[PDB]
């Protein structure tokens, strides 16, 4: 059943799993109609599906031309958001495929248990823990990949960048959970504090400066402080 | 009219007749039941004045044999058995008659009720369920299991209901993930209708002797099954016009004759208020709907 923090560790031993998230599977801007009513515009979308042992992020674009002539399409998007997740199991050698998949919203655990009838030696999850997933698309280079999409398509991503060849997965999840839950809490602060300094770059294939382990520290300090600062003023406490 | 006579009443027990029922004190001269209507299953039911755990009871049709009770002191139950002499038979029960040691059958002329409680019941698909074919009748009690149950464990006393799983490959079309799981109409008419069952009468008749074993029994896998194949046709967008003006009468009796204090445990909130409120049904169940609302309207 559902996962939390009393079986945290459960996430970095050698079964293979994925975290899903699908907030960012059907994205619309709300706009007037020339008559004065309301009609959205769907934008492209894309599936958050992390091996969080590893750090690859299988990022599918969800391109509009998904949604056109559809109807329920929140609905839907849990079933494509299933649809994708069975496939992209099914196109991985055996050995490479999760023995876990853990959904982030609960409502994805039918969708996804039903394209998975085929795969009964895989446990579909929930989990009881708060994850900043969401906050994927204040990724900049993610975000702009999904964009610039004009076609379905599906880009491997290292959401650590190289950060195992100095630290464990715990840490690195951990130090991913505090990055999104700073830009998810205020994006303008949490991103001036990644980029105030231009002699920190962003290799070409990175998502994230290239800090030292001392720039972490003073980075991971600085995420912290924002998420306090932001609570204590959302609430007044 | 037919008579299930009784050797002894040894133990102190509530006995029931389809839907009456009557208690016998411990030694009291019963000899059984007279006047059963011929034309329909039936079902004779024991509860004992001491355990009135382990409700039992026997489903038989008067046409396929002579039939009686008779109390076994081993293994301490009433026992249903055959009497294949026919003149033995003729001789005991009009004994038991001519000193009146019998309770009739207590049918009221207007009432219809077992009719329409067992309308599509037949003793040939009662024994596919309860196999045992060396008996001409049928043996339930509370604490059978069903082969569903055994899945998720004595195949012999096994209830064999037919399996329905609304997240099985049965049940979903490899490509239809999202249709057949939102719309059950494939599983309902295709796979259970056409593939299964055969005709609508085998469906009912299985839902309705699920009904009457979770209420007779409370066996807990009966209720299971008479929600399971309820929501089936419920979660269905598409479904003959007559199956479910029929259902709608079916549930209808069903909902009418359970006693006021056990909706607690025999209706399932969640499958009611879905195939009253929400379903593609929520408005194909106008009786159902009106007793439900009037007589249960804690549940939704």
């Amino acid at each position: 059943g559902a996962m939390n923090s009393s079986n945290y560790a459960e996430l970095f031993n050698n079964d293979i799993k994925l975290f899903v998230d699908d907030t960012n599977v059907y994205r619309v801007t709300v706009h007037k109609t020339f008559e004065g009513n309301v009609a959205t515009k769907a934008i492209n979308g894309c599936i958050f599906t992390l091996n969080p042992k590893t750090g690859h992020l299988f990022l599918k674009i969800i391109h509009t031309s998904v949604w056109a002539g559809q109807k329920r399409l929140s609905q839907l998007a849990k079933w494509k958001t299933a649809e994708e997740v069975s496939a992209l199991v099914r196109s991985l050698p055996k050995e490479e495929q999760p023995k876990q998949i853990i959904v982030t919203r609960k409502a994805m655990l039918d969708p996804l248990e039903v394209h998975m009838l085929d795969f009964p030696n895989i446990a579909i999850r929930p989990t009881e823990l708060r994850l900043p997933f969401s906050a994927a698309m204040s990724i900049d280079k993610l975000s702009d990949v999904v964009m610039k999409a004009t076609e379905p398509q599906m880009v491997l991503f290292n959401i650590y960048d190289d950060w195992l060849d100095r630290i464990s997965s715990y840490t690195a999840f951990s130090r991913l959970t505090l990055l999104l839950r700073a830009l998810k809490t205020n994006e303008e602060s949490a991103k001036m504090i990644l980029l105030s300094d231009p002699t920190i770059t962003i290799k070409s294939y990175h998502l994230w400066p290239s800090f030292t382990d001392e720039q972490w520290i003073t980075i991971e300090s600085q995420m912290r402080d924002l998420i306090l600062t932001e609570y204590g003023r959302k609430y007044n406490v | 009219m037919n008579t299930v006579p009784f050797t002894s009443a040894p133990i102190e027990v509530t006995i029931g007749i389809d839907q009456y029922s009557f208690n016998v004190k411990e030694n009291q001269p019963f000899h059984g039941i007279k006047d059963i209507p011929i034309g329909h299953v039936h079902v004779i039911h024991f509860q004992h004045a001491d355990n009135s755990s382990m409700r039992y009871g026997y489903w038989f049709d008067c046409r396929m044999g002579n039939f009686y009770i008779q109390y076994d002191p081993k293994d301490g139950l009433y026992k249903m058995m055959e009497e294949r002499d026919g003149a033995k038979f003729e001789n005991i029960v009009h004994n038991f008659k001519e000193r009146q040691m019998m309770v009739s059958y207590p049918k009221i002329d207007e009432d219809d009720t077992w009719y329409n409680l067992t309308e599509f019941v037949q003793m040939d698909k009662i024994r596919k369920i309860v196999r045992k074919d060396e008996n001409q009748f049928s043996y339930v009690d509370s604490s059978m299991t069903t082969v569903q149950e055994n899945e998720l464990s004595d195949p012999a006393h096994s209830l064999n209901y037919t399996v329905i799983n609304f997240k099985s490959r049965e049940a979903i079309r490899p490509g239809h993930e999202m249709e057949d799981f939102l719309d059950k109409s494939y599983y309902l008419n295709t796979v259970m209708l056409q593939g299964i069952f055969k005709n609508s009468s085998n469906y009912f008749g299985e839902l309705q002797f699920a009904f009457l074993n979770a209420m007779f029994f409370g066996n807990y896998g009966s209720s299971l099954q008479w929600h399971a194949m309820i929501e089936l046709i419920c979660s269905s967008a598409t479904v003959p016009k007559h199956m479910l003006d029929k259902l709608d009468e079916i549930l209808y009796y069903q909902i009418k004759t359970l006693p006021e204090q056990y909706s607690d445990i025999l209706l399932n909130e969640r499958v009611w208020n879905i195939c009253l409120y929400s379903s593609f049904q929520k408005n194909s169940l106008h009786n159902t709907e009106k007793i439900m609302e009037n007589k249960y309207p804690e549940l939704l």
